[PDB]
């Protein structure tokens, strides 16, 4: 529903147990470090991407946890939270689906996609899989456009998808084997099919076309 | 050594994993200088 | 020696450098429609309604936000200014909900006001508006957050004028809503100063709801006496009763506020 | 004296030798291809000449904007005033259809730090903050991979390519937005707020990330400043048309046999292009109906303007669009040029960050409007009012996001409003 005002259950309410592991918190303060001195408030988006990793969704709790550690009030650490799509304020189900629907994919048949995966899964458009194995979402532009209709599982680009390639990715997570990040044809990562219409030259080495001054 | 243009060499991406970003951040901090003051603790204090 | 020399309209007016254009405008009297700015609060530019023609310029620059500079021409009626004014009530006006019979704003709502001066006579809006749940925030304020604009006083007033971060904005789109998420109470001495700030009837005061019309009232200044400060406060009644305490202006006292005690 | 036929690059003069992920995209490849040589030199050099060799490269903004790169990059030349300077390097990459930025971060990453080394130091930046988008984890990943190289090298840190500036560079990932590619929303995420872009009285060379000065550039921009610096503003100035010059990426995709990327000289003509890089549109040429020159923001043109077009900023402006990230999608005679765009209005309005009121209402209006034109379910009059509503948030929104979502709607009536006044009567006759 992707609603914005959050209601307090036994699942998501503010004494839900949720804590930083002792390696999140040395990767937090490196994280703190990063930024000037007086600003600490600027790690607000990584330390709460942190959180993510290692609960999957972020609760009320661990919005409220950030806000302790990076003496940020809460209100500002939920503002951050509704804002950005990613932070996941519901639990979702570990294999993430994310599938573009943005014009340049869509142009190359992406709905294909997006009925191949509801087809195998069963699961409809938004919702997720009684195992809580998938969750099928749709999604705006990705950046690779020029790759044919993609996805983004979990934390893994697969571009050039077709629609029985997307079947043999979906029963390698549903035995567990992790598919290969990348084009799903003979394309390596953005060249042309047919070939190589650049590039097909060894790079010229050190100091070529170097002016003499420097 | 040829001029192997039919090999993506770049497949270290496949083998990372969810903490990989942060985690060599961490290994990283150590070659960063001191960051700059702007006095007080927060712009709230 | 420092005063740079604008025009406003046309006529010369002495600005101290680093002043912006609608306090320009304000030099000469011509005061430049506006949501989001407040004087006491800062400076957002959310409302887009300050917009303004600046001469020999191209684009409507945003008076609440824009240092006017030498030898600038402030074109506050330029035919340019009328249509941008136009179009941005017409966005404003495009979801607001028809609660003007209902809303306690109805009478002196900036909203109701600004679009009889500076806005069209009708809508070509033929689509479904949009609805927002409401959100409570303690027995003293009126919240329907349908009616809200988004101008962002109320976030303005609590993170500045009240100390207290707990109102502010979530989501992005059109779908975003100012409040609170987790439920609480927006309680401080100050908090029913929320009201005056928000020009729409989404913030009102529960006490007073729906009770007397601001045209019907007859306003009669007075001083608190709840508080030692003494606050200077504008007492309106009505057939021989008490409705409401609004604070008055006076800049060394109260500014513009009055505590909770007071209303 | 003058190029005319321009295009057709060669391999020799092209920036990112690298680009298709065929050589080591490590340190060792990065030097072997012609990196981090001669870094020092630059350094010493000192940033008025950095700076004055852009000016004569005539490089253009490639991000959207076009700016004299120079130009921008001069605006912290002013002495010191206490306050930190910072550089900040855009690599949100959101606009569709754009993939270049992808591709140079994941196979050329050491490229774009020694544009933040060379580019900090002509600027005076203590620092590069790249804000890489959420979405390219194992693209940011690579990248610290480089940094992680580059800093083992000696090449940045204290005394960076032991020249004695000392140079840091900060990768921060987002978490997910369209806005945050916004130059002045960029700055705002960074800072920890939400996205929401910051008005413009002042600018971020003077006010910026945490009060500091900044200037936000696009990756491609700082990726080819070092070979900028190598080869010199001559040997860049002479591709191009004039005012044009560089050799700016090209993501080709939509209805294309084989859709790629290729480092194409400026002002290319958009046929040519299409032809050899692309493979021609899908079903021959004469099947084309319509193509996005430059990104969503840009407004399409028909294949009558696609005839003969250069691939540049100029000559896309006076054919009613701009050169914006030269993002060309194609849209073949079978594509639904309606459902099309309606589709890009859904994901500016999915995208806009809701701060200014033409921004927030408007292209969620224009959504709604542009959602019953593709069912027809309208009246002819209708097309006029979504011309004045495009036109009503166009130049009175905080950022170039409203006018990035009202031009779409212009390119669409102006050159196929026949096709929707066909829809609606469809739609008439069809409900008698
Ligand atoms: C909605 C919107 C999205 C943008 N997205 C990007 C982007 O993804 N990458 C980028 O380099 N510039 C983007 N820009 C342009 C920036 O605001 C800015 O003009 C530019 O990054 C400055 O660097 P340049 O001069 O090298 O282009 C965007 C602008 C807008 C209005
Ligand atoms: S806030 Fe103003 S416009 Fe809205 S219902 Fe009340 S009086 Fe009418
Ligand atoms: S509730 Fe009132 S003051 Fe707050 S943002 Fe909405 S209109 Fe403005
Ligand atoms: S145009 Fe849209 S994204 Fe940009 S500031 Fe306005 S509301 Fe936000
Ligand atoms: S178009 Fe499908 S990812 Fe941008
Ligand atoms: S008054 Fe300047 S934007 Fe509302
Ligand atoms: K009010």
């Amino acid at each position: 529903g992707a609603l914005f005002v959050h209601r307090d259950t036994p699942e998501n309410n503010p004494d839900t147990p949720f804590d930083f592991t002792p390696e999140n918190y040395k990767r937090i303060e490196a994280i703190v470090k990063n930024y000037p001195e007086g600003h600490k408030a600027a790690a607000v988006l990584p330390v709460l991407d942190l959180a993510q990793r290692q609960n999957g969704w972020l609760p009320i709790s661990a919005m409220n946890k950030v806000a302790e550690i990076l003496q940020v009030p809460p209100m500002r650490v939920y503002e951050v939270a509704t804002f950005y799509t990613m932070y996941n304020r519901k639990p979702v189900g570990k294999y993430h689906i994310q599938v573009c629907t943005t014009t340049p994919c869509m142009l190359r048949n992406s709905d294909s996609i997006l009925e191949a995966i509801q087809k195998k899964l069963g699961i409809k458009v938004g919702e997720t899989t009684p195992d809580k194995l998938f969750t099928l979402i749709e999604v705006e532009c990705l950046g690779a456009c020029v790759n044919a209709p993609m996805v983004q599982i979990n934390d893994n680009y697969y571009e050039d998808l077709t629609p029985k390639d997307i079947e043999e990715i979906i029963d390698e997570l549903k035995a567990g084997k992790i598919p290969k990040p990348g084009p799903r044809s003979g394309r390596f990562s953005c060249e042309p099919a047919g070939g190589l219409t650049s590039l097909t030259e060894p790079p010229k080495g050190p100091g070529f076309g170097v002016q003499a001054g420097l | 050594e040829p001029f192997d243009n039919s090999t993506y060499r770049n497949l270290q991406h496949h083998e990372y994993s969810t903490y990989t970003f942060l985690d060599l951040n961490v290994e990283l901090s150590k070659f960063r200088m001191p960051q700059p003051s702007s006095g007080r603790q927060s712009p709230r204090h | 020696s420092n005063l740079i020399e604008v025009f406003v309209d046309g006529q010369s007016v002495m600005v101290e450098p680093g002043t912006t254009v609608l306090q320009a405008c304000e030099k000469v009297g011509m005061q430049i429609p506006r949501f989001c700015y407040h004087e006491r609060l800062s400076v957002a530019g959310n409302c887009r309604m300050c917009l303004v023609e600046i001469e020999k310029a191209p684009k409507v620059v945003a008076a609440c936000a824009m240092p006017v500079m030498k030898g600038w021409n402030i074109l506050t009626n330029s035919e340019k200014s009328k249509k941008a004014r136009e179009g941005v009530m017409e966005f404003l006006l495009a979801n607001h909900p028809l609660d003007c019979p209902i809303c306690d704003q109805g009478g002196e709502c900036d909203l109701q006001d600004q679009s009889m001066m500076f806005g069209s006579d009708r809508s070509r809006f033929l689509e479904g508006k949009r609805a927002v749940e409401d959100k409570n925030i303690g027995p003293l304020v009126k919240t329907i957050m349908t009616r809200c604009i988004q101008c962002t006083r109320c976030i303005r007033f609590a993170s500045e004028i009240a100390g207290v971060d707990d109102l502010g904005t979530t989501g992005r789109g059109n779908d975003m809503q100012v409040g609170t998420y987790i439920e609480k109470m927006f309680m401080s001495e100050l908090s029913g100063n929320i009201i005056d700030i928000c020009p729409v009837g989404a913030l009102t005061s529960k006490p007073y709801a729906f009770t007397a019309r601001p045209w019907e009232t007859r306003k009669t200044e007075s001083i608190d006496v709840m508080d030692a400060v003494g606050s200077n406060i504008v007492v309106s009644t009505r057939t021989g009763e008490v409705m409401r305490i609004l604070p008055r202006m006076h800049e060394d006292i109260n500014e513009e506020w009055i505590s909770d005690k007071t209303r | 004296p003058k190029k005319t036929s321009f295009g057709s690059l060669k391999d020799e003069d092209r920036i990112f030798t690298n680009l298709y992920g065929r050589h080591d995209w490590r340190l060792k490849g990065a030097q072997s291809r012609g990196d981090w040589y001669k870094t020092k030199e630059i350094l010493l050099k000192g940033p008025d000449w950095i700076l004055g060799e852009v000016k004569t490269s005539g490089l253009r903004g490639r991000g959207g904007a076009g700016f004299p790169t120079g130009l921008k990059w001069s605006f912290m030349n002013k002495p010191s005033d206490g306050r930190p300077k910072y550089l900040v390097v855009n690599a949100d990459e959101g606009e569709p259809g754009t993939c270049k930025d992808r591709e140079i971060i994941r196979h050329d990453p050491h490229k774009l730090v020694e544009g933040c080394l060379v580019g900090g130091r002509a600027m005076g930046a203590r620092a590069a903050y790249i804000y890489i988008r959420g979405e390219f984890y194992n693209e940011a990943s690579n990248l610290q991979v480089a940094i992680r190289e580059a800093y083992e090298a000696g090449l940045i840190g204290k005394n960076a390519c032991g020249s004695g500036y000392d140079f840091d560079v900060f990768v921060v990932r987002g978490a997910g937005a369209y806005i945050c590619g916004e130059e002045t929303a960029l700055i705002e995420s960074i800072e920890g707020k939400q996205g929401k872009p910051r008005l413009k009285p002042p600018f971020p060379a003077d006010v910026g990330v945490f009060g500091c000065p900044t200037t936000v550039a696009n990756v491609e921009t700082v990726a080819v400043s070092p070979t900028i610096c190598r080869r010199g503003g001559a040997w860049f100035a002479s591709f191009g048309r004039e005012r044009n010059s560089g050799t700016k990426l090209f993501n080709i995709s939509g209805h294309v046999n084989h859709p790629c990327t290729v480092e194409e000289e400026m002002s290319v003509p958009l046929k040519e292009l299409i032809e050899k890089h692309a493979g021609g549109v899908i079903g021959g040429w004469d099947n084309l109906l319509a193509v996005i020159p430059g990104g969503s923001s840009t407004p399409l043109i028909p294949k009558s303007v696609c005839e003969t077009v250069l691939m540049d900023f100029d000559a896309l402006v006076q054919a009613q669009t701009g050169l914006g990230t030269a993002a060309v999608i194609v849209m073949d005679r079978s594509t639904d040029i309606v459902k099309a765009i309606a589709r890009l209005i859904e994901f500016y309005k999915h995208e806009s960050c809701g701060q200014c009121t033409p921004c927030r209402e408007g292209v969620d209006w224009m959504n709604k409007v542009m959602a019953r034109f593709v069912k027809g379910d309208a009246r002819p009059a209708e097309i006029d009012s979504l011309w004045e509503i495009s036109k009503q948030i166009e130049g009175h929104t905080i950022c170039a996001l409203g006018d990035g979502a009202a031009w779409p709607v212009q390119g669409l009536i102006r050159h196929f409003r026949p096709e929707l006044e066909e829809r609606m009567q469809q739609f008439a006759l069809q409900h008698q």
